[PDB]
């Protein structure tokens, strides 16, 4: 499964 | 003068940080990173003195202290266009965020006692008159030889109110369904649904809502065993009227969050 970080 | 009172290395993280760089302060080879930041980009001002700063200075110096659990402003510079922020660097580090992509899911031991410093860190931020607004994985950083957190990124935080609070420019996902829905939230049950975000995210390996339907949605599926105790402890963080949410009281009295490890026996079974 795809983990990404998240812009603020 | 910055140039002469700190020796600058090359960027940190390469971007991923902002525009931050590896420095030593000269005077005491203190490790340091240093954060510019340009005015044509900053949301949010403030008063120090009549010195009109970024709000992100005033936060960041509200929380300044010997309390290890918020990253330390050491000092901060103005330039025509920018804003220079000194921050003592703690060595070796890792973020939360690459520190569970590598690791996976954490075992409850280990995401109890990083919780709790956040939770602690948190407190602090609260009872110094600071909303921090952007809890998350990435904007926590682990002193790998202390197994001591410290939240970092204060740049979309606010001082702490009772009132409502109508902006945000925090991290979407981790934002609680009544800012989704109504474009309104107060500042600690708001804090509190990002925590149970986080929590799920320690114990599950990563984030549980991608999608807006699925954070106002109501529904919270473990991809990862996790104890009964852990479990309910996250689905009350994460309950959709912000009333219905624990306080900070009531998440370090239950039951899941008893028995805390200290940050050296942490850093002695999990990190070294
Ligand atoms: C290695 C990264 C940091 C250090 N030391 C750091 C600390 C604070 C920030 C921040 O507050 O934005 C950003 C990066």
């Amino acid at each position: 499964r795809k983990r990404r970080r998240h812009p603020s | 003068p910055l140039e002469s009172q700190y020796q600058v290395g090359p960027l940190l993280g390469s971007g991923g940080f902002g525009s931050v760089y590896s420095g030593i302060r000269v005077s005491d080879n203190l490790p340091v990173a240093i954060k510019h930041v340009e005015k044509d980009r900053i949301s949010d001002w403030g008063e120090l003195n009549g010195t009109r700063v970024p709000m992100e200075v005033v936060l960041l110096k509200k929380v300044s202290s010997g309390f290890s659990g918020v990253i330390r402003l050491l000092d901060w510079f103005e330039r025509p266009d920018s804003f220079v922020l000194i921050l003592e660097r703690p060595e070796p580090v890792q973020d939360l965020f690459d520190f569970i992509t590598e690791r996976g899911a954490l075992q409850e031991e280990l995401a109890r006692s990083f919780f709790w410093q956040v939770l602690e860190a948190v407190r602090h931020c609260h009872n110094c008159g600071v909303l921090h607004r952007d809890i998350k994985d990435e904007n926590i950083l682990i002193d790998l030889n202390r197994g001591e957190l410290k939240l970092i990124d204060f740049g979309s935080g606010a001082l702490l109110k009772d009132t409502v609070y109508t902006d945000f420019d925090g991290t979407r996902v981790y934002s609680p369904p009544e800012w989704i829905r109504y474009h309104r939230y107060h500042g600690r049950s708001a804090a509190v649904w990002s925590l149970g975000i986080l929590l799920y995210d320690m114990v599950c390996g990563d984030i549980p809502f991608e999608h807006d339907e699925e954070i106002i949605g109501g529904q919270v599926f473990f991809r990862q065993r996790v104890s009964s105790e852990c479990q309910h402890l996250i689905r009350w963080c994460l309950a959709l009227r912000p009333s219905d949410r624990p306080t900070f009281e009531e998440i370090q009295n239950h039951p899941w969050m008893q028995d805390v490890l200290l940050p050296q026996e942490t850093a002695e079974i999990h990190l070294h």
